[PDB]
């Protein structure tokens, strides 16, 4: 009750809706239902699939009689987005998206047969990711692999988004010699699948847990790469829970830190506390007759987990984009050069 | 309850390891620097027995001489030690029916077939036993074995596939898998007559076979007078539920993590790594009992003695095992592989997955891949190895030696 | 004899886990010392240091890193060790009595020149004692603990532990709400995956004396650390630099977390705890674990590679105070406490004089 | 999206309610329910839909085409095949002559929604329930079931249980008793099966229309014989599923129907 973090309001378990007066997308759902259930994501995973289901959508378009293709879909898709923060709030790779997607809805005017109305969405919202992300990742790929040399290590922390195809690209389309340390934390065993894939594809992995974390460090150790979720104003990586703490001992035993990020990852807004802005996940999950059961209904117990937090950016060492490289302080002057500029 | 009896039986698997075992047991062979008989013994040290009842069909005489010089021979172990030596191809059950006829044993036993090695407790694989007792008087035993869960016909000799209860875990019928890459007999058969008062019964595959079971002594005076069974598996746990005898109940039993057994060196391959690894914890390598070790751990899975001469310049990879008495050179590479005691590393040699035993000294530039040697057997120079290479002991190889896969040569 | 066969089921009491915990091993050491005190014909006080120190060396060298037997026997040496000296100058006649404890240890090995009579039973009587007054203070050490940390914490702060596998702070925080009659609340994370099975046991018998507790996960413990500014480690022992041998797993890094943040690190420690050892390596003290609990699958075909750790170290400038049943101390200042109870000759406690 | 269809094959109804209704309003009770339409053949409909739809306020939107071969004139499977080119639209749903159940479809079109699996048809199914005692009639007629009963245990694998072959008695017990291909075997190879699996018929599918047109799945009768084929290689095709529960619902199969509506199913 001294921090009363537990009555701190960003989320709560509110579900069971009935309401038909929309016409609810049934597949729409089901990203809902493979979010909440059980988190099968990163950011941009989130980002494709998001828009994988918003192709599918506007193409049953359903457009009423009185009324204009520009006047109910900004109704229409944006009623369809609060299924999902019934499930899950947004990101800014949700959220630089989707404002940019109701542009492109203001700017048609009544002169569509709705025949015209796909192909001038579906290449246009094609070529968004066809540039924003996949050949975005592409200039990730060059840049990363020169800052690399070969018979290194690499310290990664949950599932990767973007630096996966990074490792990928070394250990195989460039064949030098790495290993590889994939460590992620209780609940969500999202590195994991890092931990399939990359052994799948034949590389020197030895996975980790958070706990243990020192005698990683205690070896011949280097090159600690993040993925991220979004980078504040100042320059804090508001990313996945427990990423600090690698990134506070490795810049702590004098081994350099960088991000793997993008452009489309970037944010206006700006704080400095990690419990201020977050996000709280369905407190059973931290349990598995188990051992205890009743943080309901019990005087004085409760479950936290946190989702995402915040790291300093002196942690940070240097900070990697489409573009290029930059220092973590130097990052704010892409919001004014490039995004919503380029 | 009390008076926890055993029989210990090696000698089965010499079909197994032809190329060596001409000179000394399977039994007798080192997994991780040292051998496999006390595995076992340890393991029925952590059952609190009173008494074994060794079998040595061959290779009698140096079976005693290392018990002589073990810690068992002297008053302090939980068990005293008996043999009973036999002459050649002796198989199981036979020993059984010919020590049932001697008749020593008394009331429960443990049988351990083949070579174990395991995590499992002793404690509650016994009460489910003693649960058996209080839920049937026709009872017969309960066979622990462990599950082999992300791993099909992968156990590499016999895949060995079970079908029992739902509720008490009875054994339903036992009907041995074909080989997995013969794409041909393609049929199993269970008789549905004998499949009465169950009624929800699970078949399952991945049970993989370790033959530790314990039972009464009342089965093997069953097992007397049916002198026409053979095996432990392959004939007498069918017939015995096959509708032959009528109303004898065995069970099995299922754990959720480590027991396994040696059937080839495909099994030595696998799980010296992974005791050499934590897949065996907590039974692990720097507890030292045997021969007393002086292993200290470090990370990355090294396993290092004392009196080890580290030459500057040689990476040492993961999941390696180093003795004393050993000397590595300059620019060789020690990766994923045990390594003997007392033995000679040359210059430039990259050992990579290869059981390397005692007193060997390999020369320079003669790299080893999959190629386990065993004792006093030492190379020349530019000796070349690939898959399969189990060269014996005591084995002079001159110089330029490259060799091709399988190389079982003596 | 009958006292070597108990040794010997004691040596295989310490090699597969028969006993754990810092507290269980201590007084199960030291029942099983007093039949080797009681069947031994020394014949000469330096052969009785001899029957128990080679008795160690049976012991430290069968298994290492288990402590609280380890400096057991080298404390009831130092006090047979005292009275060496005792008998000695009392024997003679000039200089019988100096009895100021402390002469400079720098000097005394740098000048070398080259009624109880004797009663050389009392040996035996004295450690018959010492095996009791041991126990008696292993018994009651949560009373120095209690009287000077309710002392050195107040009342309204949040708190946290990385230990929940500490029976002193699992009974301590019941008082310290008790009679101290002080409101706050504990985060608590888990020792993932091995104190994982403690933790959600220690905060649920905290909710019956509710404390306004929650449990955190690992991930989180940065993330509100901001908030809290105290800490307190249940530690398992302690060496010479102040650098502690910590309890099994995720609390060395947290440690770390907190230090950063320029926050108290507190910690609790019975007297019997200590150890006069020195941390030589940090990776001959820390211990692993399994392979098993860190993940099921155990894939032969990928199979990857994975750590497992159940002992975690910190440095001593990471901590800050050591609640001990004999006040609080410095990081620097455990060497005092450490040789007014161990000497220089069993510290390396060896048959080798090399 | 969802479509219903109903197949049909003493014959006057005892509780209350016609035999043939009990599965129309039933599937649509509330919203959620609502599949596109449902068919049925004729079946003397008039003293059917006459009362069926009475009480209407309720914007009770039935569409309902008429066939006469598919009603035990022909079997079921190779049938339905001609029978579905003008009648597909999205996902199917298949439902038996006379069903009922006590738990509506609501929590089983849930079990629908979270099928990222690929799959091609779940089949919700039930064993028999508490039964009266050792009863007067012939011998228990068992169908034994060929399949995978309880839940995977393991992550990403058959994440509902799988049914994987169908016989009954009287066809295998009766003339090779119990023989299974141990190729078949090999996927997923730790089964379970029972003997009282009653066939619920409810089979929830999907867009294989598209995809049976290859040559082996098309001489299929009794429209459960696909993965009873291992239909791989001498890799591994299509996947089916089966999901069942625990208490608390109802159906009908045997002459029993009689006395189930007498003490089981009493409503009030």
């Amino acid at each position: 009750l001294e921090q009363s973090f537990d009555n701190s309001s960003l989320i709560s378990s509110v579900k069971e809706l009935l309401l038909n007066k929309d016409l609810i997308h049934p597949s729409i759902l089901l990203l809902t239902s493979h979010l909440a259930h059980y988190k099968i994501v990163g950011s941009i995973p989130r980002c494709i699939a998001m828009l994988e289901v918003f192709q599918i959508v506007i193409k049953d378009y359903q457009t009423p009689k009185g009324t204009t293709l520009s006047r109910n879909l900004t109704s229409y898709l944006s009623h369809q987005i609060d299924l999902l923060k019934k499930a899950r709030p947004l990101s800014v790779t949700m959220g630089n998206a989707i404002r940019w997607l109701k542009q492109e809805i203001s700017l048609i005017d009544p002169s569509t047969p709705d025949k015209a109305a796909k192909k001038d969405l579906c290449e246009k919202i094609g070529q968004f990711a066809k540039e924003k992300i996949e050949l975005a990742d592409q200039l990730i790929i060059d840049n990363a692999s020169t800052q690399i040399e070969e018979s290194t290590t690499i310290v990664t922390y949950g599932s990767s988004k973007v630096l996966t195809e990074l490792l990928l690209h070394n250990a195989i389309s460039l064949k030098k010699n790495i290993k590889v340390i994939v460590v992620d934390s209780r609940p969500l065993f999202e590195g994991r699948k890092m931990a399939e894939t990359l052994r799948n594809a034949g590389v020197n992995v030895m996975y980790a847990l958070i706990t243990s974390l020192d005698t990683i460090f205690n070896m011949d150790v280097d090159y600690v790469f993040l993925g991220a979720h979004s980078i504040l104003s100042n320059g804090f990586l508001y990313s996945r829970a427990g990423t600090a703490m690698l990134a506070m001992s490795a810049k702590r035993r004098n081994i350099p830190v960088l991000v793997c990020c993008e452009s489309l990852k970037f944010s206006q807004r700006v704080q400095l506390d990690s419990v201020t802005f977050n996000e709280l996940a369905d407190p059973n999950d931290l349990v598995n007759k188990n051992i205890l059961d009743g943080w309901q209904e019990l005087p004085s117990l409760n479950i936290v987990n946190i989702l995402y937090d915040l790291t300093p950016p002196e942690y940070i060492k240097k900070v990697i984009t489409e573009f290029g490289a930059l220092p973590p302080s130097s990052v704010p002057v892409i919001l004014r050069e490039y995004k919503g500029s380029a | 309850e009390d008076r926890l009896q055993a029989v210990v039986l090696t000698d089965s698997y010499e079909t197994r390891f032809m190329p060596l075992t001409a000179v000394k047991p399977r039994c007798l062979l080192p997994l991780a620097n040292v051998p496999l008989i006390e595995y076992t013994l340890e393991f029925l040290a952590k059952a609190g027995v009173h008494e074994v009842f060794l079998i040595c069909s061959s290779h009698a005489n140096q079976i005693n001489d290392y018990i002589e010089n073990s810690k068992w021979n002297l008053p302090w172990s939980p068990f005293k030690i008996t043999t009973i030596m036999s002459p050649e191809a002796r198989c199981t059950g036979d020993v059984m029916r010919d020590l049932d006829n001697r008749g020593i044993i008394t009331g429960d036993f443990i049988l351990v077939s083949g070579d174990v090695l395991t995590n499992i407790d002793f404690s509650k694989m016994l009460e489910f036993h003693k649960k058996m007792h209080l839920q049937d008087k026709d009872h017969i035993s309960t066979m622990c074995l462990s599950k082999a869960s992300t791993y099909p016909k992968t156990r590499t000799i016999e895949p060995a596939a079970f079908v029992l209860d739902k509720s008490t875990s009875r054994c339903i019928y036992y009907q041995d898998l074909p080989l997995p890459s013969s794409r041909e007999k393609t049929s199993i058969q269970i008789d549905p007559e004998l499949l009465d008062n169950v009624d929800e019964f699970v078949i399952r595959n991945d049970l993989i076979d370790c033959r530790i079971d314990i039972c009464t002594s009342h089965v093997p005076l069953i097992f007397q007078e049916n002198f026409d069974y053979q095996s432990l598996r392959t004939d007498f746990v069918k017939g015995v539920i096959s509708s032959d005898i009528l109303g004898k109940h065995i069970y099995a039993y299922l754990t959720d993590e480590y027991a396994v057994r040696v059937e080839s060196w495909q099994t030595y391959d696998t799980i010296s790594q992974d005791f050499l690894g934590r897949w065996c914890y907590p039974l692990v390598l720097d507890s030292n009992i045997q021969d007393d070790q002086t292993y200290s751990y470090e990370s990355r899975h090294i396993y290092k003695e004392k009196d080890v001469v580290l030459a500057q310049s040689c990476k040492i990879g993961k999941c390696t095992a180093i003795g004393s008495g050993t000397k590595i050179g300059e620019g060789t590479k020690i990766e994923n592989s045990v390594i003997g005691r007392n033995c000679q590393i040359g210059e430039n040699i990259r050992i990579k997955n290869s059981f390397i035993w005692d007193d060997c000294i390999i020369g320079n530039n003669s790299i080893i891949d999959h190629s386990l040697i065993a004792s006093n057997a030492t190379l020349g120079s530019n000796v070349r190895l690939n898959d399969g290479c189990i060269i014996g002991f005591n084995v002079k190889i001159d110089d330029n030696m490259d060799l091709d896969r399988n190389t079982k040569i003596s | 004899s009958d006292v070597n066969v108990t040794i010997d089921t004691f040596v295989a009491k310490l090699k597969r886990r028969q006993v754990q915990g810092s507290y269980a091993i201590a007084l199960e050491t030291l029942q099983l010392l007093m039949r080797f005190i009681s069947a031994a014909r020394w014949n000469h006080v330096n052969d009785l240091i001899e029957q128990i120190r080679d008795l160690g060396n049976s012991l430290e060298k069968a298994h290492p890193t288990a402590f609280s037997c380890g400096n057991v026997i080298r404390r009831i040496l130092a006090v047979l060790r005292d009275e060496v000296e005792e008998d000695t100058m009392s024997t003679t006649v000039t200089s019988t009595s100096v009895a100021e404890p402390l002469i400079s240890s720098m000097f005394n090995l740098l000048q070398k020149p080259e009624s109880s009579m004797k009663t050389k039973t009392d040996y035996r009587q004295v450690a018959i004692q010492g095996i009791k007054d041991l126990i008696d203070e292993i018994k009651n050490i949560d009373e120095g603990i209690q009287q000077i940390a309710i002392d050195l914490i107040h009342d309204h702060e949040i708190l946290l532990t990385p230990t929940p596998d500490s029976k002193t702070v699992l009974k301590f925080l019941i008082t310290a709400r008790e009679r101290s009659n002080r409101t706050f609340t504990v985060l608590v994370t888990e020792g993932f995956p091995n104190n994982t099975k403690n933790a959600h046991e220690f905060a649920k018998k905290l909710a019956q004396h509710n404390i306004e507790t929650l449990v955190v996960p690992d991930s989180a413990v940065f993330a509100l650390m901001s908030r809290v500014g105290k800490v307190i480690i249940g530690t398992k022992a302690v060496f010479v630099n102040g650098g502690t041998i910590s309890s099994n797993s995720g609390v060395s890094s947290v440690c770390e977390c907190a230090r950063e943040f320029r926050t108290p690190v507190f910690a609790v420690a019975g007297l019997y705890k200590l150890s006069p050892l020195y941390p030589f390596d940090v990776e001959k003290f820390v211990e692993f674990g399994g392979s098993q609990r860190i993940l099921p699958r155990m894939d032969p075909r990928k199979r990857l590679d994975t750590v497992n750790q159940i002992t975690d170290y910190v440095p001593p400038e990471n901590i800050d105070i050591y609640i001990t049943n004999v006040g609080g101390f410095n990081p620097s200042f455990i060497y005092r406490i450490a040789w007014d109870n161990y000497k220089q000759i069993d510290v390396h406690l060896d048959k080798n004089k090399a | 999206s969802i479509q219903a269809f109903v197949f049909c094959g003493a014959l006057l109804p005892i509780g209350n309610r016609p035999m043939i209704e009990y599965v129309l309003d039933w599937c649509d009770q509330a919203d959620g329910l609502t599949s596109f339409l449902s068919l049925r053949k004729q079946q003397f409909e008039l003293i059917y839909k006459a009362l069926s739809n009475s009480n209407h306020s309720h914007h009770l939107q039935d569409p309902k085409k008429i066939n006469f071969i598919p009603s035990k004139a022909n079997s079921t499977g190779e049938s339905l095949q001609k029978e579905l080119l003008p009648r597909i639209n999205g996902d199917f749903v298949i439902l038996p002559c006379d069903f009922v159940t006590d738990i509506p479809p609501q929590v089983l079109v849930d079990q629908f929604r979270n099928r990222d699996d690929n799959n091609l048809a779940m089949t919700i199914y039930y064993k028999n329930s508490l039964d009266s005692s050792i009863d007067k009639k012939q011998q228990q007629k068992q169908k034994q079931q060929q399949f995978f009963t309880v839940y995977s245990e393991n992550e990403d694998s058959e994440r509902q249980p799988i049914l994987l072959d169908v016989y009954s008695q009287r066809d295998v017990t009766k003339t090779k008793y119990l023989q299974i291909r141990s190729h078949l075997l090999w996927n997923y190879p730790n089964l379970t099966v029972s003997t009282k699996l009653l066939n619920s018929f409810i089979y929830f599918c999907s867009f294989e229309l598209c995809q049976l047109l290859k040559l082996g799945p098309q001489s299929m009768s009794r429209q459960a014989s696909f993965k009873d084929p291992f239909t791989g290689n001498q890799g591994i095709f299509i996947l089916p599923n089966e999901t069942l529960f625990i208490r608390a619902n109802n159906l009908n199969a045997y002459m029993d129907a009689n006395r189930f509506v007498l003490k089981i199913k009493s409503q009030t």
